């Protein structure tokens, strides 16, 4: 279905593609700077959809390696 | 939708991009961000940042006597309507990261 | 017998329109390859446009073959 | 064709009439910048202002006379009064030259605008300069990136991004001048 | 009988101009595929412009066949 | 009758000029289709420019056929 | 009468400049379409540059026509 | 005379060199259009480059009109 | 006078290599216009490469001119 | 002296290869201009590539130029 | 004489290939010699067309 | 002699093919062994037509 560049045709968004590129650069830095590059890489939040006005489920993100490479 | 636990460790760009991708499941025509701008330790000016959806309102709002975006010669991989589709998502990412960093500092 | 020799020398330089029609067919198929490489999610339509290009270029190929088989046998 | 002439000016006198009146108008991200695009100037000759921007750092806000970017067709160099350009950047090295000084940032992707007044905004996600990357782990990452081939197109595109990123990095860490 | 010789070699040399119509038709039908791959949502209007372009660039093929059938049978 | 015989091959050597006009009209309509794919909002002005360019490049082809009819019959 | 036959055969081969000026006119009026499809804000100025380019490549066709009318009547 | 007959045929086939001059003039005057369409603010510099290119590839057309006047009249 | 006849016919057929250098000069000066359209900071250096390419492409023009003077005046 | 005639006309039909080599040189120098307009920091290497291109392209010119004098003076 | 027009096509193809050498080198200077390692192969490999043509132009003259 | 002028076309085609191989390598050279793998295929399938022209060159001369 989608027509675009090679990331966008496979369902992967632009921000996920460029962040996966960013994660893959941050993995291959030096170990003095891999620690400070592990500071800006982590993802920790939760999102909760409210379809009724008050209630909804949760989705906990705790990821310390970066943006999910797996499907989402 | 409600997002929380976002300043427990720190704000990162991966976090702002994932909050952006949860926003882009809805395909609206303009995104708006409402935050406090940390100008000093006294002044925290509230701001509105606005991000236009690319092929719905961005090219039309830029169209003045022709277009005001045809001055920029595109050098993308595919056409212009698929580089604005990436560029506006990037603009959402940066204004979300900067917004929830200024709001956290204020 | 200058007429049946001139028919051969005319049918020689007649059918080099096939050169231009081949150079057209090649760049048409090359743009089919580039159009397939841009978005392969459409490429079942671009074969349909490349074949509709090839037939209407064959039209010129058949006109040149008509001339080169009209000079020999008329 | 510009039928909603919006902006920081038009939104106020609509917001003056719908909002409760003791609230002053919220500020706008136009009101925080000075480097304008259609505003004429900002070249003064051969030093054009280039702003290397990144989400976590401002790697260069100072001026250069030429900028080499790795665009998606390949590398391309930005001189003084370049044609206005929204270039998408491949992951390659970015060069900023002001004379003798030549600093190299191996970036990870992003865009790079050149504006009609002559300013340049290199906008990349992760822009590590060349000393803080090793020539060792690129091979052990690329070898597995030339090994694992799932039939899932999602990780196929992700691993293709890995292949092109590590390929440019290996060609840029072998060819250090 | 050199009239019926010179007309034959003149027709052969006259139908060479169907080569450049072949290359023109090729680049136009290739550009149809490239334009249909850039934005597929107008892939019916570009076939309209391509058939307009074909019927207006094969006019020259008909021109050269006019000159061929004028110096063959007139 | 070498005059009225050689005027035939003068015509055949004169009408090869339509090949370049054929390739020119092909690249003109090819750029027309590639121009419509950039923005279809201006697809009226683009065909309006293509018909103007076709009018000014067919005039070369009618220069060539004018020379063909001036050679053949005058 | 080999002179008055050679005048026609030379007059035929003189108009093959009207291949190349037609091809150049096609490429020029094609890039005019692509330039208008880039930015129609300067859709008035680019047609001015294209009509200038047409008139200054027309001088090639006029040189060829003054050759072919320098042949036929001198 | 076979001398003046060869003069006519030779000065006829000498001016197919203007075909490439017309094609090069078309390519140059066509790149001027999209060169101005990249940025209109340097257009007066670009038309100067275009007229330099026109006059400096017109050296070839002046050279090929040297040889026709040289073969015909010497 | 058959020798001078073929000398002049071979000279006219010899001068046709100027078409190739014409198309070459045209695409070179068109790329000069495009290179000046991208970044005018290099416009002096691009003129400096353009006139060098003009001279080293006119190498073949003077080669064809000395060949056509070695067949016609040697 | 039909051999003294044919050597001249073979030289005239033999110096046509310089057209293609000149068009190749013009494309080569235009691409040098475009490469020096992409990244002009590499222009000192790119002119070194274009000059090996020149000295390797004119090898084909001197290949024809042995044959333009082997069939002429031998 | 009319046999050695075939080197015009070798000249055009080799000019456009040595121009694509420049457009390949200016696109990424990091690989600016491996592309010469393909370009000299292309020059020497389509010179077999020129080899066949300068074989034919002597196969008809001296034989 | 006028039969071997078809070699100009296969030389001009092979030149743009081995120049587009140079640009194709300069785009992303991880696939360069597959670009040359298609480029030699194109070289062979164009030299098929070059031999098709050489066959009628030999046929006019020797038969």
């Amino acid at each position: 279905a989608p027509s675009g560049p090679f990331y966008r045709v496979a369902g992967m968004s632009y921000l996920r593609y460029s962040n996966i590129c960013a994660d893959l650069l941050r993995n291959v830095l030096k170990e003095p700077f891999k620690a400070k590059a592990q500071a800006r890489q982590a993802i920790h939040f939760r999102q909760a959809p409210y379809v009724d006005g008050k209630a909804g489920a949760s989705k906990v993100y705790e990821l310390e390696n970066g943006i999910p490479k797996t499907a989402n | 939708l409600a997002i929380a636990d976002t300043y427990k460790v720190r704000v990162t760009f991966g976090q702002a991009s994932l909050i952006v991708e949860e926003l882009i499941k809805h395909n609206p025509q303009s995104y708006q961000i409402l935050f406090n701008k940390f100008r000093s330790a006294i002044s925290f000016k509230p701001t509105v940042a606005t991000i236009l959806s690319p092929d719905l309102l961005e090219k039309q709002l830029e169209d003045v006597t022709g277009n005001s975006l045809d001055a920029y010669d595109i050098e993308a991989s595919h056409e212009r309507s698929d580089v604005l589709r990436d560029l506006t998502e990037f603009h959402l990412g940066v204004t979300l990261y900067n917004a929830m960093l200024e709001n956290n500092c204020s | 017998s200058v007429l049946a020799a001139s028919k051969m020398v005319g049918a020689g330089c007649a059918t080099i329109a096939l050169a231009g029609v081949g150079a057209g067919l090649g760049v048409m198929f090359g743009s089919l390859i580039n159009g397939a490489a841009r978005n392969p999610n459409i490429a079942k339509q671009l074969v349909g446009y490349a074949l509709l290009g090839f037939a209407l270029t064959e039209s010129i190929a058949l006109f040149s073959l008509l001339v080169v088989f009209l000079i020999l046998f008329a | 064709e510009a039928a909603a002439p919006a902006g920081p000016k038009e939104f106020t006198e609509v917001w003056n009439k719908k909002a409760p009146s003791t609230l002053i108008v919220p500020e706008f991200p136009s009101n925080y910048t000075a480097v304008k695009a259609v505003g004429e100037g900002q070249v003064h000759g051969d030093a054009f202002p280039v702003n290397f921007y990144t989400p976590h750092s401002i790697l260069s806000q100072a001026q250069k006379d030429t900028v080499v970017l790795p665009g998606v067709d390949g590398y391309f160099g930005v001189k003084a009064s370049h044609v206005p350009t929204i270039a998408q950047l491949k992951p390659g090295v970015v060069e900023l030259h002001s004379g003798a000084e030549s600093e190299k940032f191996f970036v990870s992707g992003g865009f790079a605008f050149v504006h009609p007044n002559g300013v340049t905004d290199i906008c990349v996600l992760e822009a590590a300069t060349l000393d803080q990357v090793d020539p060792a782990a690129v091979k052990s990452a690329l070898a597995a990136a030339s090994a694992a081939q799932p039939t899932d197109e999602f990780e196929q595109a992700a691993n293709r991004a890995a292949i092109e990123l590590y390929s440019a990095l290996e060609s840029a860490v072998e060819a250090k001048a």
